[PDB]
């Protein structure tokens, strides 16, 4: 059928768009994270963590729609072999950026935690390499050196929920084949 | 006709209860996750054995993916057999930590090698459970180590939906 065939062509095309809107938000969440990590002001560090929070929550709401929408595209070829393909693969590139935003969030959430070691030398000269390290590593012991180690802190908590979101979505979305 | 996906659920059943029932002296059995069942040569055990090895230097060996019970984080590698009487054993045991580079032998469909502090040559019975066990262990390391990844050689990075960019940005090298 004709109207059969565009319908389901039409669920393909926005699966794409909202793919292509997808990579977008990561490479932004991407160039967020690599410019927080400059010197800047304190009303240019909260704007660009209020961009940063607005990507992030777009993430994760894109993240539900194309779950859902992929899961109902392929139950709609479970017969039909071109059907099956084209929404498998929209499912392949979905796991390929959520391959790309986990280690997006990764490369963060060390070059964080650097900032944080070399940030706690300076509150604490005496303390040894490993006393720096523990320290970081939560939790033992919590200038304007001291709010950023406990900024950094509570953020690198965000980081590791929000990776911990995207395992369960990757293996939400390998239930699949 | 679907012989090769009934067998792993019987293997999965006997290896979980030859291996992952009964506790420890003294926390609780690990977490079976996965497996695959492999061929090892005795005389060449780190290397691609030439074509020439004779097949009484080849043994059915297993390995298998686990979790600690209380750290879904701390993974091992097993190597495992089948006795005489049937029963599964565990003989080795490696920790995820461990595995450091992973190469695709280019000319043996089945062949693979896995680096620890030594290099492992094993195959698998068919190209397809190379593909199928290879991504499931790339895959458990991306999700355990926090997107990093071992050295990776002669793979398809889009098989663990990885490119070249986003494998440069993980590789622990």
């Amino acid at each position: 059928s004709h109207m059969d065939f565009v319908a389901f062509m039409n669920k393909i095309n926005s699966i794409n768009a909202n793919l292509s809107r997808y990579e977008n938000i990561i490479n932004q969440i991407d160039a967020q994270h690599k410019d927080l990590l400059t010197q800047v002001s304190e009303e240019q560090e909260m704007e660009l963590r209020r961009s940063l929070d607005d990507y992030i929550s777009q993430a994760t709401d894109l993240q539900y729609q194309l779950k859902a929408d992929i899961k109902d595209a392929q139950r709609d070829g479970l017969h039909d072999s071109n059907k099956q393909a084209q929404a498998e693969n929209c499912r392949q590139k979905f796991l390929k950026l959520i391959q790309d935003y986990r280690i997006i969030d990764s490369n963060y959430k060390e070059e964080s935690k650097e900032q944080a070691k070399r940030q706690y030398t300076i509150i604490q000269p005496e303390a040894t390499d490993e006393e720096v390290e523990a320290a970081i590593n939560d939790v033992n012991g919590q200038k304007t050196a001291l709010a950023e180690v406990q900024a950094r802190h509570q953020e690198l908590l965000k980081l590791e929920k929000t990776m911990a979101e995207l395992t369960q979505l990757f293996n939400d979305m390998e239930e699949l084949v | 006709s679907n012989f090769l996906a009934e067998q792993y659920e019987r293997d999965r059943k006997a290896i979980i209860n030859c291996c992952f029932s009964r506790p420890d002296h003294g926390e609780p059995p690990n977490n079976y996750i996965t497996h695959v069942r492999i061929i090892e040569d005795s005389k060449f055990p780190s290397s691609r054995p030439p074509p020439d090895s004779k097949l009484e230097n080849k043994k059915k060996r297993l390995l298998i993916l686990s979790a600690k019970p209380n750290n879904a984080k701390l993974i091992q590698i097993h190597k495992a057999r089948e006795n005489s009487d049937g029963s599964f054993q565990i003989g080795r045991t490696w920790q995820l930590t461990e595995l450091v580079r992973v190469e695709k032998d280019l000319e043996i469909s089945e062949g693979f090698i896995l680096t620890m502090s030594k290099k492992y040559y094993w195959e698998t019975n068919s190209a397809k459970e190379r593909t199928v066990f290879i991504k499931s262990l790339i895959t458990l390391y991306i999700q355990t180590f926090e997107g990093h990844v071992p050295e990776l050689v002669n793979w398809d990075l889009s098989l663990f939906y990885l490119d070249e960019r986003s494998y440069q940005r993980a590789v622990i090298t």
